[PDB]
């Protein structure tokens, strides 16, 4: 039993990463048959990120210019081309390495793995969610850009976030494999903010169904609420409001356990007005908002991943 | 401060 | 000028759009290489609707069961296997005009083109939204299922939502292209209800950002609002609360008109607490839902396909 | 009323 924040085993993502160095400016590459995706700001300079052209930065730049280390043996790239943000570097030589992979868009209040890497090499991996402002409060240092976050689903490697940058507040924005950035944030180091920080109170509830199914259930009551009363108190204390959809994405954990959704928004509005008290749930002090409901039936069921 | 890229100088 | 409910070009769509018969029960497949896709149902018989046993129905079926027509060429089934709710029937021969394509799964509120078939031929297409409660106000009838809805990204068909059944409120309910249902919903005619239909307000902010651009600016004031104040009115009027995701969502939007996001909030808060007074936005009496932000960028871009 | 798979006869 138990429940805990979970990242996928990393690795078949360590075998797909390089490092992708452009003049003085280095960072992460994503290998995946003959292309590698690399941010594209690494053909700028300390200079150039403030305000670039990557159009005219881009044309500066030819084939030799790009010097892809793949472990120890140097990659020849004899093609590149720019998608949005992203880099693309088609080299001679296709990754036996390659699993089966995908390139997905992730949405607020979902969940991934990332796997921060340096240099090309892999130094730690944790789980994380796209958080409503559409960043994602990860531990990213220089050198870190690249970075690709993940989800294993089955067989296929479904990539879906790769590093870019961080904010003035500490957090992280990123694109996906495509380029296009997660929110209203651009590659470039002039004046940006991201939004409010909230909690994603869908992922809270979650968790709440995942201490019930685990066995704790002294939060519980015979009360039930509308959503626009838990809506009214959740947004008191800079909880995101319950949208229709989220109440029906918490279904199934509410079918599992005889609990309806507005029954257990009575206890966490019970838990946000009174507080917590000095009493624990799962272990835990801190009510976790970066686990979704399909990450509670992930460690009900047991599955490989 | 102010946004950065999260690339490095190269070594 | 001028804003509008606009579906993408089916041209490519109808080229994919096969007929499904097993035994008395006909529907339409998704021909996408050497694969069908279709709604597992069509094995069940007219009174083995209410439980079927689709593990039981699939074992008893066999390749010859099957009659695959593609307009007047019959193809013949050479594999037949179950993912989640759809059916996939492997053919003998591959679809040429198969575009370019991905299968994605959309969210509430999203957009996207729904080819309406009957007997494997393309009826009508019309552009639909993801309500909140997880179903679409289509217009379906008896051998609809099947029909897939889908979005065009560039030269890439996105399909996102094949149909599947009629809920008791007159709303249809589909799964994705994976076979995964959209809601708490099953392919079984037992007693099921649709949440509470709401009003998408990201989709009416991107709305009233579209008249803003097509010239209608009447409804604009100069008094500004917080986010949780413009969310206690919102609900009030049945419509959804604003997430800090949506607001960003609005950002390509709040950047071409320079209009802050929580600018257009208070200016549909004015128009929800006193009305339209006997006037109209874009030649419509009432507010529009189902165009999403990236409708009202596609449509003042023109991108063709 | 219950929820009917639109699926046609025949």
């Amino acid at each position: 039993s138990g429940f805990r924040k979970m990242a996928f085993p990393s690795g078949k993502v360590e075998g797909c990463m390089v490092q992708v160095t452009c003049g003085t400016t280095t960072l992460n590459g994503l290998w995946l048959d003959d292309v590698v995706y690399c941010p594209r700001h690494v053909i700028c300079t300390s200079e150039d990120m403030l305000n670039p052209n990557y159009e005219d930065l881009l044309i500066r730049k030819s084939n030799h210019n790009f010097l892809v280390q793949a472990g120890n043996v140097q990659l020849r790239v004899i093609g590149h081309s720019m998608q949005n943000c992203v880099l693309k570097l088609k080299v001679d030589t296709a990754n036996p390495k390659t699993p089966k992979y995908k390139f997905v868009r992730i949405q607020p209040g979902q969940t991934f793995s990332v796997l921060a890497c340096y240099n090309g090499s892999p130094s730690g991996v944790y789980q994380c969610a796209m958080r409503p402002n559409f960043t994602i409060k990860g531990s990213f240092l220089n050198g870190s850009a690249g970075s690709v976050g993940f989800n294993i689903d089955y067989d296929c490697v479904s990539f879906c976030y790769m590093h870019h940058m961080e904010l003035p507040t500490g957090v992280h924005a990123g694109t996906d494999l495509e380029g296009n950035f997660y929110g209203p944030f651009v590659d470039r180091q002039t004046a940006q903010a991201a939004g409010t920080d909230t909690t994603i109170t869908v992922n809270v509830l979650a968790w709440l169904y995942a201490a019930v199914i685990n066995g704790d259930r002294w939060f519980l009551n015979r009360f039930t609420t509308t959503l626009n009363d838990f809506n009214l108190v959740a947004m008191k204390y800079n909880y995101e409001p319950l949208t229709q959809d989220h109440v029906d994405i918490l279904g199934p954990l509410s079918a599992q356990t005889g609990i309806a959704v507005l029954d257990m928004c009575a206890s966490l509005k019970e838990l946000l007005q009174n507080g917590m008290n000095g009493r624990t749930i799962l272990g835990s002090a801190l009510l976790e908002d970066e686990f979704t409901p399909f990450d509670v039936v992930r460690q009900c069921s047991g599955v490989t991943f | 401060r102010e946004p950065m890229l999260q690339s490095a100088d190269a070594q």
